[PDB]
RNA sequence: CUUUUGAUGUUAGGGUAUUGGCCUAACAUGGCUAUGACGGGUAACGGGGAAUUAGAGUUCGAUUCCGGAGAGGGAGCCUGAGAAAUAGCUACCACAUCUAAGGAAGGCAGCAGGCGCGUAAAUUACCCAAUUCUAAAGAAGAGAGGUAGUGACAAGAAAUAACAAUGCAAUUGUAAUUGGAAUGGUGGGAAUUUAAAACCUUCCCAGAGUAACAAUUGGAGGGCAAGUCUGGUGCCAGCAGCCGCGGUAAUUCCAGCUCCAAUAGCGUAUAUUAAAAUUGUUGCAGUUAAAACGCUCGUAGUUGAAU
RNA sequence: AAAAACCGUAAAUCCUAUCUUUUAAAGGAAGGAGAAGUCGUAACAAGGUUUCCGUAGGUGAACCUGCGGAAGGAUCAU
């Protein structure tokens, strides 16, 4: 997963819209980490 | 503490189990020489082996090397002591061109039934494995006995045989009494 | 839930006992016979 | 050049590029990692000791239409508990609700194999007797 | 990183069988480190060696010999040329034996043997005859050591017939029927062997015909050598390392017959080597299959014209 | 001889502080597998708004839009 992600041969999700996803969530799980400190 | 006494192994697989030209070539060899299983065409392949390899390491060496000369000559006395080189091939050259069937055809099986003395060779299984046979006033009954040159010409019948003048065996004797006690009743 | 048809088929076959007696060679006189039939004949 | 230093003073760099570059391995890695110690029921062993707590039937996958037969084994050794598939035709039925059973690997030592999805496991002794030898049903009987 | 409380040196002593921060007093500020110090891990005792490999290599070495360390866990001590000894002593921690209740006595990782642990391992036998050791040294003793018992760890040799006459297919085969030789396995007794038995050799007696004195373990779609034969089941039961088979005419499941493979042996599980030029020094690949840092400078490292 | 004192060699017990390994839990949030489930139709043809990259914002969901870039384009050309 380095310069072969984005690679589109097989019909899936886009790649930049779950890199979206996952940093949303990666967001999620900082703020509810920090609460408990 | 353990005993000090070794031991080795005297046969190798084929390594490609189902091939079907090698094992017809076995099935040939062991229909001729009359043998048990593929254990023994694979000791005999294991022995002729090691020898290649001696004559093989030997040749690739230097000429007029002490220890080509020491080794070559030991070599080459000893092929021509057991019967398989001859007289007019000792060259180190000709150690190469040994094969199977040479090696083969020095059992004692095999040299009982060519000098007459049996009418097959199954006949000459049995019967050494039966204490009938001599090699020289030393009786052997083992059928995978090499004969060296200078002991082939002293196979014979062994004195305790009822085939080399001594007493019949259990059948005629108990045949004999019947006939007796049959003659005196 | 359904373990009660474990062993079906084998309970359904009819049995059939074994055959008699044809005692076979081993050994060194099997080998012998192998060799004829595969190459004594055929030539 | 080939992307490699060939001088005659260069191989403390050859030496250390092939020992970084080992770990790459999927096989060499498996066999030098120090966690197998701890994630294997088995911890290294070729054959473990168990109690039989339950029997259930397991789907096959997709192509195929099937309910194979396998107990839940907790182990004597350690406590944790295993799926073991259980060989032949009627050889559920020989296995009572606890007994003690020898169970070994299944061919693929990590993996499963063919047809039922996660079981790595296989039975060959119950109550001190052989599976094989009581489905041959001509050589013993079960240890009442 | 080490150094307050010895870390690195100097001077003078103490101590030891001797040298030494080994220890004491004064003094100086040193010693090691990306060529990896200081730490962490090891299911790590080191070596002579072992397995597999054309040549390179990869993996193992508790265990016959040599060196090291220990005697439940630690620390002290006597005798003595030699011990920080443990079938020697003193104390604590843990475990545990007898008792008349005041007291006394313990250490199988020596040889047998037991419990527990587990996938995982033998006799509570005989002898100092050999190899050696100790002594007041032919003459005593030695679970050192040897001998047997148990023992499909591993290794070597090697039975389960052979031969005739007739009959029948192509000299031959035996598919078939008749008859006489040969021979161990087995039971009994001896000569020997051995400290004394026992085993091996050798000799005598009795002793094979369905020679019932009766060979097995895996397979028969392909890889991979060997059935498109006969019954049962019917996407169920099941098989199958991989591709796959099974839904009423299954060469693959359950059985009968017949064939193939190795054979007194043959399957299965886990680990490891070759196969792997799929770890590449010999010897890989990097436009598009996995993979050239966004770009330049730069120290260590590696490499450097001709005479 | 018993018994005391002192400088040493020092088992053991206790308190405190770190480090290592294993482990419980209301609740929160992922991944993989399975089953005829519900909703839409983003990609593959110019897929009916060419497809992608980096960054930022928004929406039940796949996604939409702004700024700069590439052709792996649907143009090697006026
Ligand atoms: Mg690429
Ligand atoms: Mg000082
Ligand atoms: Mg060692
Ligand atoms: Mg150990
Ligand atoms: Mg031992
Ligand atoms: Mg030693
Ligand atoms: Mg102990
Ligand atoms: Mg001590
Ligand atoms: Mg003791
Ligand atoms: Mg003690
Ligand atoms: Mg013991
Ligand atoms: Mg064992
Ligand atoms: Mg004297
Ligand atoms: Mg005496
Ligand atoms: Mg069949
Ligand atoms: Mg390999
Ligand atoms: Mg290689
Ligand atoms: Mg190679
Ligand atoms: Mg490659
Ligand atoms: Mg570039
Ligand atoms: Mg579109």
């Amino acid at each position: 997963h380095g310069a072969s992600r984005y690679k589109k041969s097989r019909a899936k999700m886009r790649w930049k819209w779950k890199k979206k996803r996952t940093r949303r969530l990666q967001k999620k799980r900082r703020k509810m980490r920090q609460r408990s400190r | 503490p353990k005993s000090y006494r070794n031991y080795s192994k005297t046969a190798r697989n084929p390594k490609r189990p189902f091939e079907k030209e090698r094992l017809d070539q076995e099935l040939k060899l062991i229909g001729e020489y009359g043998l048990k299983n593929k254990r023994e065409i694979w000791r005999v392949q294991y022995l002729l082996a090691k020898i290649r390899s001696a004559a093989r390491y030997l040749l690739t060496l230097d000429e007029k090397s002490s220890k080509r000369i020491f080794q070559g000559e030991a070599l080459l006395r000893r092929m021509v002591r057991q019967g398989l080189l001859g007289e007019n091939e000792e060259k180190l050259d000709y150690v190469l061109g040994l094969t199977l069937p040479k090696l083969l055809e020095r059992r004692l099986q095999t040299k009982v039934f060519k000098l007459g003395l049996a009418k097959s060779v199954h006949h000459a299984r049995v019967l050494i494995r039966q204490r009938h046979i001599r090699v020289g006033k030393q009786m052997v009954d083992i059928p995978s006995f090499l004969v060296r040159v200078d002991s082939e010409k002293h196979i014979d019948f062994a004195t305790t045989s009822p085939f080399g003048g001594a007493r019949p065996g259990r059948v005629k004797r108990k045949s004999l009494k019947k006939q007796k006690e049959k003659t005196e009743a | 839930g359904s373990l009660a048809r474990a062993g079906k088929v084998k309970n359904q076959t009819p049995k059939v006992p074994k055959l008699d007696k044809k005692k076979r060679l081993t050994g060194r006189a099997k080998k012998r016979q192998l060799y004829n039939r595969r190459f004594s004949d055929n030539g | 050049g080939s992307g490699k230093p060939s001088g005659l003073r260069a191989a403390r760099k050859l030496r250390i590029r092939r020992r970084t570059q080992r770990w790459a391995d999927k096989s060499y890695k498996k066999s030098h990692l120090g966690t197998r110690w701890k994630s294997n029921p088995f911890r290294g062993s070729s054959h473990a000791k168990g109690i039989v707590v339950e029997k259930v039937a397991i789907e096959a996958k997709q192509p195929n239409s099937a309910y194979r037969k396998c107990v839940r084994v907790q182990l004597i050794k350690n406590g944790k508990k295993i799926t073991a598939f259980v060989p032949g035709d009627g050889c559920l039925n020989f296995i009572d609700e606890n007994d003690e059973v020898l169970v070994s690997g299944f061919g693929r030592s990590g993996h499963s194999v063919g047809d039922l999805p996660g079981v790595k496991f296989k039975v060959v002794k119950v109550a001190r007797v052989s599976l094989l030898a009581l489905f041959k049903e001509k050589k013993e009987k079960p240890r009442s």
